């Protein structure tokens, strides 16, 4: 059995170091990483018996004692979010037992954050209206106080053409008393926040 | 001196009995100390040395598991080779396996060793580096690639390296050699000749050389002999014979050299 | 180095049967099926070691497998039940890491009554966006249906597109019950301008098949792609 | 492949002595595959308190065994084994010499 | 201590 902390958080572009304690383990067990981002199939990362390994994705450090180790993820990108399980994997054995893993979250480098809610309007029925923050550097965002205001949670697009990052979240709701400059009260904004005049 | 442990595994292949017939013995200095065999009633690891008795229960529950986990090995491999080698009908196919290792008077490992057979010839084997295979043929190059691929070798050396040379130290602690008895016998044959039977009784390791000698020479005559045998107690036997003329024997001198003894033994037969 | 798995989700009524295939052309020697709840951990239900050489897993009630051939693994469900609903990942191994194929959705229900498809709309950029950034963020909403067995994805002048895309992980209820899910892409404002420029948000929808006998007196709610879309313009 | 037959060597654990208790052995070696067949003769007649040491092989691969029975020696009963191999056309049988 | 082979097998 293994040891991971339940979560990792850090910001696209640095070294992330996962941890993993496995006191018990024989010398017959190798450590294996896998990674999983969430509803999809779980993916090799790296194993290793004792000696290091470094691969395209990974480096992996085992203690000399073989009662830890670390995983090393060299210049993480937001796409290397994910839940990694270290898992020990007898030498002679097929079977895993997948723990609970360490859930990593990697927001990312925002240059010019430029915070903005703005209204969508749609592009057949009309009446229709959806609210889009956006542009916040990454500092979080809550539900609405009132099954009437339906709040997405912040969600990070990656335009690969330029550099250019940028996190967003949508409300919408069916009433007249809703409207963009109240939708996201219930959340911790800049005091600069962009709010477009009707 | 150089201490040494073996484990000798063959599987035979059986039709639709799924799982083939699996056996292993275990050596430590060349001497049977632990068996596995499936065709037990209940299939089990035992001691077959009284020093082994000793061990715990725990023991004989881990290798017993890991026998059932090389038996399934072996099951898989067979039908694997069975594919390699395209039709070639046979009702026995039979793979074997020997490993180990070697232990000097430092304590490190001085030797690992892991060679595979099938159909009674080499197949691959990890080389002396502990890192490489020698393939023997195509199929055994296909498996190479694999265990290549996959880093077999790494959990071999882990193994040669490290449980084998622990665990044969502590067996060498737990039963904390033996030399030939040797002696003359004396066949009369026609016409004034007789057989001397210089005999090699209750050694141990099966290494032995018996000579034939008048006055430190050897003799021209070609000696009749017998291969080393066990003698089904854990020690050997062998036998030289030479042929003489009666009246003649008290001249000739056997020679018996064995690890066991100091200074290799010299023994005539002694007439009245 | 593939593992396939179909189809990616499937509703079934409670109490039938269930096959779930799973395909490898590199012949591994070993297959597994595991299952998956949300917010908890990958549990084996059944190892396959070779041809009829099948073991329980960690969760094998309720399940059996069949191995007749090495480059495939089924798993067969003989009367579903609704606490079966889940993701079920198949893999194999050839004896260094396993290989997972990308799962099956499962959703076991009592009444097919409550199965409805996504309507899809699409929200344009906001003027006020265009002029402050120079870049057009589009919204896409689907709303309105369950279970939970949709695929979201952006078309741009007939190609699927991923970049400048990001989609909600989870799904939202519209009364916290149908689900509703958003998407948005985002372009340069040039991009927007040029009229020649089609956009498609398109979602794919999971429901029912055709031997699904549907007895509702309303549209049955089939598999089926929802689509909306719109056209850039100089405003 | 490489099919070996076996080499059989039939002989007493201790010298023979008339009257006393002793091994009588069939030792069976250098044979490939390992299905054998090895039977024990008294006066021509299979003897049914017949053992054998666990199948082991040499480093060319070959197998061995050795097959005992408890008995003793007299003066003018006669022992033999016989085994049987894929390799052999009929079963070979070798007879005890207590002087070899 | 017996060895237990590696998991990839012949
Ligand atoms: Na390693
Ligand atoms: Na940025
Ligand atoms: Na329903
Ligand atoms: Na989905």
């Amino acid at each position: 059995k293994t040891t991971q902390p339940d979560s990792m958080e850090s910001t696209e572009g640095e070294t992330v170091h996962l941890p993993c304690s496995h006191a018990t383990i024989s010398g017959n067990e190798y450590i294996y990483w896998y990674r999983q981002v969430p509803l999809q199939g779980p993916e090799y990362v790296t194993h290793g018996l004792q000696q290091n390994t470094t691969n395209s994705m990974a480096f992996l450090a085992i203690a000399s004692d073989r009662k830890s180790s670390t995983l090393i993820l060299p210049h993480v990108s937001l796409r290397d979010a994910a839940v990694y399980h270290c898992i020990l994997s007898g030498g002679s054995n097929y079977k895993l037992t997948f723990g609970k893993g360490t859930l990593l979250t990697v927001t990312p480098n925002i240059q010019n954050p430029d915070p903005a809610v703005y209204q969508l309007r749609d592009s057949k029925s009309s009446d229709k209206s959806v609210c889009l923050f956006t542009d916040f550097d990454s500092q979080t965002n809550v539900s609405q106080s009132k099954s009437d205001v339906y709040i997405t949670d912040k969600c990070v697009l990656d335009m690969r053409s330029m550099d250019f990052k940028s996190n967003s979240a949508v409300a919408w709701s069916n009433k007249s008393d809703f409207a963009c400059a109240n939708a996201f009260n219930n959340s911790i904004i800049p005091e600069d926040t962009f709010f477009p005049s009707p | 001196g150089p201490h040494s442990m073996r484990y000798f595994e063959t599987a035979v292949s059986r039709p639709g009995l799924e799982e083939p017939r699996y056996i292993s013995v275990g050596y430590v200095d060349n001497k049977e100390f632990v068996r596995f065999d499936s065709d037990a009633e209940n299939p089990r690891y035992e001691p077959r040395a009284p020093w082994m008795e000793q061990e715990g229960p725990e023991y004989w529950e881990r290798e017993t598991q890991k026998a059932k986990g090389q038996e399934q090995w072996f099951r898989v491999s067979l039908r694997n080779l069975l594919g390699y080698y395209n039709q070639s009908a046979g009702g026995s196919h039979t793979l074997q396996q020997m490993s180990g290792c070697d232990l000097g008077s430092d304590w490190r490992l001085l030797r690992g060793y892991l060679q595979f057979a099938y159909e009674g010839r080499d197949y691959i084997a990890l080389n002396e580096d502990l890192k490489t295979w020698t393939a023997a043929d195509m199929a055994a190059q296909i498996t190479r690639r694999k265990w290549e691929q996959s880093g077999a070798a790494e959990h071999y050396k882990a193994y040669l390296e490290g449980e084998c040379v622990e665990w044969l130290h502590r067996y060498l602690k737990n039963g904390n050699t033996d030399s030939p008895k040797a002696h003359v016998t004396h066949h009369p044959r026609s016409k004034g000749e007789v057989t001397l039977r210089c005999w090699a009784l209750g050694f141990y390791p099966a290494d032995i050389t018996l000579t034939w000698q008048l006055n430190g020479e050897e003799l021209t005559q070609d000696m009749e002999l017998v291969e080393t045998r066990p003698a089904g107690d854990g020690t050997f036997q062998k036998w030289a014979s030479v042929v003489v003329p009666l009246g003649k024997e008290q001249n000739y001198t056997c020679r018996v050299y064995h690890e066991g003894l100091p200074e290799p033994l010299t023994l005539r037969w002694e007439p009245p | 180095m593939k593992v396939t798995q179909m189809p990616r989700y499937l509703i079934k009524r409670m109490g039938e049967n269930v096959l779930l295939e799973c395909g490898q052309d590199m012949s591994h020697e070993t297959m597994y099926w595991y299952r998956q709840d949300p917010g908890l951990g990958l549990q084996l239900i059944y190892i396959s070691y070779d041809v009829d050489s099948n073991s329980e897993g960690d969760i094998p009630k309720g399940y059996r497998v069949s191995r007749k051939k090495r480059e495939h693994f089924s798993l067969i469900l003989d009367s579903a039940k609704t606490n079966q609903t889940s993701v079920y990942f198949c893999a194999s191994s050839f004896g260094r890491e396993q290989y997972f194929g990308p799962g099956t959705r499962l959703t076991v229900l009592e009444d097919l009554k409550n199965v409805f498809p996504p309507e899809v709309a699409v929200f344009e950029p906001s003027e006020a966006e265009i002029s402050h950034t120079q870049k057009a963020t589009l919204v896409c909403l689907a709303t309105g249906f369950y279970p939970d067995h949709v695929e979201l994805s952006w078309w741009v002048n007939g190609k699927e597109v991923h970049s400048g895309v990001c989609t909600d992980p989870q799904p939202l209820k519209e009364q916290p019950s149908r689900y509703a899910l958003s998407s948005r892409l985002r372009v340069s404002a040039t991009f927007w301008q040029n009229p020649r420029n089609h956009f498609r948000c398109q979602v794919q929808f999971y429901g029912l098949s055709e031997n699904d006998e549907w007895t509702q007196d309303r549209a049955k709610p089939v598999t089926q792609i929802v689509s909306a879309e719109a056209w850039g313009r100089a405003d | 492949m490489i099919q070996r037959t076996p080499k059989i060597q039939v002989y007493s654990r201790h010298p023979a002595e008339n009257g006393k208790s002793n091994f009588l052995n069939c030792y069976v070696s250098g044979f490939h595959p390992s299905d054998i067949e090895v039977d024990l003769l008294k006066n021509g007649e299979r003897i049914e308190k017949v053992e054998h040491s666990d199948l082991s092989f040499s480093k060319d691969w070959s197998f061995y065994l050795l097959y005992y029975t408890e008995f003793t020696p007299t003066e003018k009963d006669e022992y033999a084994c016989r085994v049987n191999h894929v390799t052999l056309s009929q079963p070979k049988i070798v007879k005890w010499d207590r002087d070899m | 201590s017996s060895l237990c082979n590696f998991r990839a097998y012949v």
